[PDB]
RNA sequence: UGAAAUUGCAUUACGAGUAAAGAUGCUCGUUACGCGCAGCAGGACGGAAAGACCCCGGGACCUUUACUAUAGUUUGGUAUU
RNA sequence: UUGAAGAAUGAGCCUGCGAGUUAGUGAUGCGUGGCGAGGUUAACCCGUGGUGGGGGAGUCGUAGCGAAAGCGAGUCCGAUA
């Protein structure tokens, strides 16, 4: 029974447009630009520093190189594994974490911040030494 | 001439590229020679390239 | 030219460890010094490169 | 049209995890014999950018994460 | 019979001052009934022309042992041979 | 414009018209709504009946540090300092 004429937006949802150069009771005449100069008519590029050697040219280039075949791991920590698999989580595979959250179609290294009181068997790609130690001490293992 | 009556070879267009790289438009013309040919008993002149002269594509 | 930059390299590992200056008239010949080699991990004799 | 990033900015500034903008210290590429080990050490690390310069860098980067 | 340039206005004095430093318009005074017609050119920093001199920014064209190019001219190699 | 009633500019008058817009699955904020450790689709397909439904390819968040190999709540310079 709402009908179409009782649909109104939330207060503050539709902010009014500020129309510039429409008299001096508002942003009139110069329209917020001031008087004369460059800024009165166009803009100034952000790479421009007035003629002084700019920041992006006085700073030395970070050198180095990019590994063309580097692959990142989707990392999961032991606190996350404990939270999402609390009830004595027996075997956790990449499908299980990707069901919770690991962003599937990626490698799933498991890292070791957290305590991990539960016992888990994680078959995943790669792990940290601390995560492996904590998993083994809790009673579980890692594979793959 | 710069067009071969056999194989229709024509000039190419590219750049003069100096030490300062101030490019200018220039031409590459084929090495066209005017030679006497006797084809099917007909004696005439032909503007042929040296590539068709080397290949033996023209009957002198 | 009169006070050039000279590189001191270890006589063990040929490591160009240090760079300094001399006079080339007061010291016409190559300089021997007892510097510290970060590679040899101790104080070795360093000589001006030739 | 997608707005491109600044190539020199791409090559010169990093953005850390917390959002700081850092550059390599300038003045150690050459002429290092007269510079002492203290001066060279002062010019050898990374510098966190000032507020205006960092805002300018984040503007020049097109959402590029830096290098 | 019938234009024009020009025009923020208007019921548009003078003196000594004052003020963006030379005032019909402000001050203090002096003078002066309303409206025309023919005239003169002292002023309205009169009109006309976004000063042409000078500086600043841009351009154009000209010069040269400015720079960088290039048509032409010339050297040799190679193809035609 | 430091300063203009200014003898600095523009305007004879009226009527009409005449300047901050639009496009990005752009950048970066804010308000607001939806969902929420998740959010969201692009092209495209179906609806010849539209504003509805599918499509998760990708993309942002989920861990950082390092030139990088890599290691990882650490990592890099460093000597497992
Ligand atoms: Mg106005
Ligand atoms: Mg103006
Ligand atoms: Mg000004
Ligand atoms: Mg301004
Ligand atoms: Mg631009
Ligand atoms: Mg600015
Ligand atoms: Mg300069
Ligand atoms: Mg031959
Ligand atoms: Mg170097
Ligand atoms: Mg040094
Ligand atoms: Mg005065
Ligand atoms: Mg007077
Ligand atoms: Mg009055
Ligand atoms: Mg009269
Ligand atoms: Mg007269
Ligand atoms: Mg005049
Ligand atoms: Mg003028
Ligand atoms: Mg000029
Ligand atoms: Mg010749
Ligand atoms: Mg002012
Ligand atoms: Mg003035
Ligand atoms: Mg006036
Ligand atoms: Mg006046
Ligand atoms: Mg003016
Ligand atoms: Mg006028
Ligand atoms: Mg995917
Ligand atoms: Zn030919
Ligand atoms: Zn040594």
């Amino acid at each position: 029974a709402i009908e179409l004429h009782d649909l109104k937006p939330a207060p503050g949802a539709h902010k009014a447009k500020t129309r510039v150069g429409r008299g001096e009771g508002s942003k009139g005449k110069t329209a917020g630009r001031g008087t004369k100069g460059t800024g009165a008519r166009k803009n100034v590029p952000e790479f421009f520093a007035g003629g002084q050697m700019p920041i992006h040219m006085q700073a030395p280039k970070l050198g180095g190189f990019h590994n063309p075949f580097r692959t990142e791991y989707q990392v999961v920590n032991l606190d996350k594994v404990e939270a999402l698999f609390p009830k004595g989580g027996k075997i956790t595979v990449d499908d299980l974490v990707s069901v919770g959250a690991v962003r599937d179609n990626e490698l799933v290294k498991v890292l070791g911040t957290g305590e991990l009181t539960v016992k888990v068997d994680l078959v995943v790609d790669a792990w940290s030494k601390s995560a492996q130690e904590k998993i083994e001490k809790a009673g579980g293992s890692v594979t793959k | 001439a710069a067009v071969c009556d056999i194989c229709a070879k024509r000039p190419g267009f590219g750049h003069n590229v100096p030490w300062s790289k101030k490019k200018t438009n220039r031409r590459w013309s084929p090495n066209i020679q005017r030679v006497r040919v006797v084809e099917n008993g007909t004696h005439k002149r032909m503007n042929v390239c040296t590539s068709c002269l080397k290949a033996g594509r023209v009957s002198r | 030219d009169v006070r050039p930059k000279i590189t001191l390299a270890c006589t063990e590992c040929k490591e160009r460890n240090y760079i300094t200056k001399k006079n080339r008239r007061n010291n016409p010949d190559r300089m021997e010094m007892a510097k510290f080699c970060p590679r040899c991990r101790k104080h070795t004799a360093h000589r001006e490169t030739r | 049209p997608k707005m491109k990033s600044h190539s020199g900015t791409k090559k010169r500034f990093k953005v850390t995890g917390s959002g700081k903008v850092t550059a390599r210290k300038a003045g150690k590429r050459h002429l290092n014999e007269h510079k002492s080990s203290r001066v060279t050490r002062r010019l050898t690390g990374e510098t966190v950018l000032s507020k205006g310069e960092a805002a300018k860098v984040k503007k020049l980067l097109a959402g590029h994460p830096g290098r």
